[PDB]
């Protein structure tokens, strides 16, 4: 199934922030409404904060996380969660290597923000 | 178990 | 903060299945737009399905589980997933009395259906 | 990567229910400790519970869920959710056809029971 | 119910961040074994991350995460997510005043690192 | 807001 595909409120604010832990470079492209929104990049194998910034869902509201290691396509885990009916998560896992801890770029989304 | 008894 | 209560998409079909494990007899009552559209009791500590049914979220798609037990009603916990954008699972557990395992009454509701 | 594997505490009594969405037959394995442990099998396109039991999670608390249509996988998407620290959910969605509704199995996984 | 407290698997490493979404100060303390073992303070009504830490679960493996704002704790709401049965999110949402979008203070959980 | 103050 796909992954990384997230439909948010058209036109709404929300936060995007990328851990790293793994020894290669991680490569995050945000998409939104098909088109490239944001890039992080960088590379820590104690989970720092590769990228962290606030976008807008636009007039669609499709999201789309894509993360790439040296030009390769990690497999993406994801899904969204809900709290009190009011506080989103959108949640994004990837796996460069073959060890499947799908922690080597970690993506949260949230909203709302303010 | 104190739900009933 | 508010537990059990869910905004699903408008005029779609969700089901809902209430699962029992206490001593004392689970009412589940399932508001739909403010109003009762479906009730289950049943007494089990097994996790027996006492109830199950399909319902439409009408006009507004606003969805309340509450969950009592000889008039008392029950602590709730609640969250809502969503898997490859597309399958939903609204999830309740509930506490009737002290020993706090919340599964007294668990409610699973699904949709898209169909 | 997989889906519908999951690790629960050891020796621990979990509920085991499987709902049907689609015009084909749908056979629900469930594994514990990589042995078939349940089988559901039914139709239905109104989410009726063709199976529904409770397991021991055995030694290695390994739990593996798994859907085929006429002997062809369905493919899975699936997530583990903990409510209070103490209430578990393991989500299991299936798509056997085209239209990715990943409703055509349902398998909900809830502990603990009792 | 109770919410922020997390049971991690024993001496695993995790990172815990906090985000500001508030116009009050943001004060996140992050307890192991019931222990401080960070703290985070910040305002921000744009999703400001306020703290990002590496921790240890300990040999408890207890994590629990407390918000207050001008020494008035906030109401929490939580959840632990696991994908692909090996990527885990403990989070966490807070509200601090009366409007009830619970992301004054978002904290996000996530584990193995490395 | 009021948290401001
Ligand atoms: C090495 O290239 C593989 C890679 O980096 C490791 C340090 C570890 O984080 C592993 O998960 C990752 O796939
Ligand atoms: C007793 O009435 C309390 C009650 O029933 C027990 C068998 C157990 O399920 C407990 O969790 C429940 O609150
Ligand atoms: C047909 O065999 C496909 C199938 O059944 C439909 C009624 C609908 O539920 C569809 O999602 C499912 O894949
Ligand atoms: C007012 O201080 C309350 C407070 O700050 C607002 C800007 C908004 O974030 C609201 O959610 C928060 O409780
Ligand atoms: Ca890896
Ligand atoms: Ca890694
Ligand atoms: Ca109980
Ligand atoms: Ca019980
Ligand atoms: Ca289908
Ligand atoms: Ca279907
Ligand atoms: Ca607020
Ligand atoms: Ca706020």
């Amino acid at each position: 199934a796909t992954q990384g595909v997230f439909t948010l409120p058209a036109n709404t604010r929300f936060g995007v922030t990328a851990f790293a832990n793994s020894s290669g470079t991680q490569t995050v492209n945000v998409l939104v409404n098909n088109e490239t929104a944001a890039t992080f990049s960088g590379q820590s194998t104690n989970n720092a904060v590769i990228g962290t910034q606030v976008l807008n869902s636009g007039s669609s509201g499709k999201v789309q996380v894509q993360v790439s290691v040296n030009g390769r396509p990690s497999d993406l885990v994801s899904a969204q969660v809900i709290l009190t009916n009011e506080l989103n998560f959108a949640l994004v896992g990837s796996e460069d290597g073959t060890d499947n801890d799908y922690n080597d770029a970690v993506v949260v989304i949230n909203w709302p923000l303010g | 178990k104190a739900k009933a008894c």
